[PDB]
C-alpha cells in the first residue's frame, strides 16, 4: 500500500509515515470479490474513493489502492512472492489431509488473526475454496467478531482449561532443564 | 403298486416342513433385532444465547 500510495502522489517513507498508512489501511481498504471489475471502476471514478484525515489536517484518499493492498493475499506476486494465494494454501491443507478428513475441512475454513477484518475476507475466501473444491462438498467459513483477538482468546480458553493444567512447566523442571525444555513440555 | 411314490413324496415333503419349520419358528418367535429404530435429532431449537465454557 505504501508503495501504491507513494505512485498516487503520497509518499510515505518514514516511521510516522509508515504507522499511519498502517492506520489508514485498517478503516479504509477492502478486499472485493472481483478485483478486476472493482478496478475497472476504482480506477475510473472518485465513486469508488475512500478519504482519511491525515494527522497534520492534510487528508488523503484511496481508489483502487483500496483493494490492492488485500489483494495480495489473493495475489502474493504483488510483493515479489512465489505464490497463488492465502485461498491456495487453504486449499492445500484441505487436500493434502487423508480423504475422510477433506469434507470436514471445507465445512469448517477458520480465518483467524488480523487482516480477517478487511470486508469480504470471509465471504471471498468461501468463494475462493468453493471454485477449487469438489462439488458435493460443503465449504464453509468461520469468522466470528473475535477475529484478529482469536489467538489470544484462545490463550485465555487453553490456560484455565482443567484439560490443560498439566501441561504448565513449572520453575522446576526449567531449571532442571533449562529453556530448551519447552520443545519437550510445550510444542 | 404307487404305496411307494406316496411314501417317497411325503418323506421328502415332512423333511422340507421341518426345516422350514424350525427356522419360521424362529423367525415369528422374536422379531426386534430384524427391525429398526428412531434415531432422532438434536436441533439445538432452545440454543437462545452463548453457553458457560470459555470456548463458547
Ligand atoms: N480492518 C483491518 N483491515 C486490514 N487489516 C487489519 C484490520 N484489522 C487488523 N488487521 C491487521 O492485522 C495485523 C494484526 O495481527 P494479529 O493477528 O492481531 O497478531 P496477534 O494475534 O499476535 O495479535 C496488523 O497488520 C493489522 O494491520
Amino acid at each position: 500500500l505504501m508503495k501504491i500510495l507513494t505512485e498516487r502522489g503520497y509518499s510515505f517513507v518514514t516511521t510516522a509515515e509508515r504507522e499511519i498508512v498502517r492506520d489508514i489501511k485498517e478503516k479504509l481498504c477492502y478486499v472485493a470479490l472481483d478485483f478486476e471489475n472493482e478496478m475497472a471502476t476504482a480506477a475510473s471514478s472518485s465513486s469508488l474513493e475512500k478519504s482519511y484525515e491525515l494527522p497534520d489536517g492534510q487528508v488523503i484518499t484511496i481508489g483502487n489502492e483500496r483493494f490492492r493492498c488485500p489483494e495480495t493475499l489473493f495475489q502474493p506476486s504483488f510483493i515479489g512472492m512465489e505464490s497463488a494465494g492465502i485461498h491456495e494454501t487453504t486449499y492445500n491443507s484441505i487436500m493434502k489431509c487423508d480423504i475422510d478428513i477433506r469434507k470436514d475441512l471445507y465445512a469448517n475454513n477458520v480465518m483467524s488473526g488480523g487482516t480477517t477484518m478487511y470486508p469480504g475476507i470471509a465471504d471471498r475466501m468461501q468463494k475462493e475454496i468453493t471454485a477449487l473444491a469438489p462439488s458435493t462438498m460443503k465449504i464453509k467459513i468461520i469468522a466470528p467478531p473475535e477475529r484478529k483477538y482469536s489467538v489470544w482468546i484462545g490463550g485465555s480458553i487453553l490456560a484455565s482449561l482443567s484439560t490443560f493444567q498439566q501441561m504448565w512447566i513449572t520453575k522446576q523442571e526449567y531449571d532442571e532443564a533449562g529453556p530448551s525444555i519447552v520443545h519437550r513440555k510445550c510444542f | 403298486m404307487q404305496a411307494l411314490l406316496g411314501a417317497r413324496a411325503k418323506e421328502s415333503l415332512d423333511l422340507r416342513a421341518h426345516l422350514k419349520q424350525v427356522k419360521k419358528e424362529d423367525t415369528e418367535k422374536e422379531n426386534r433385532e430384524v427391525g429398526d429404530w428412531r434415531k432422532n435429532i438434536d436441533a439445538l431449537s432452545g440454543m437462545e444465547g452463548r453457553k458457560k465454557k470459555f470456548e463458547s
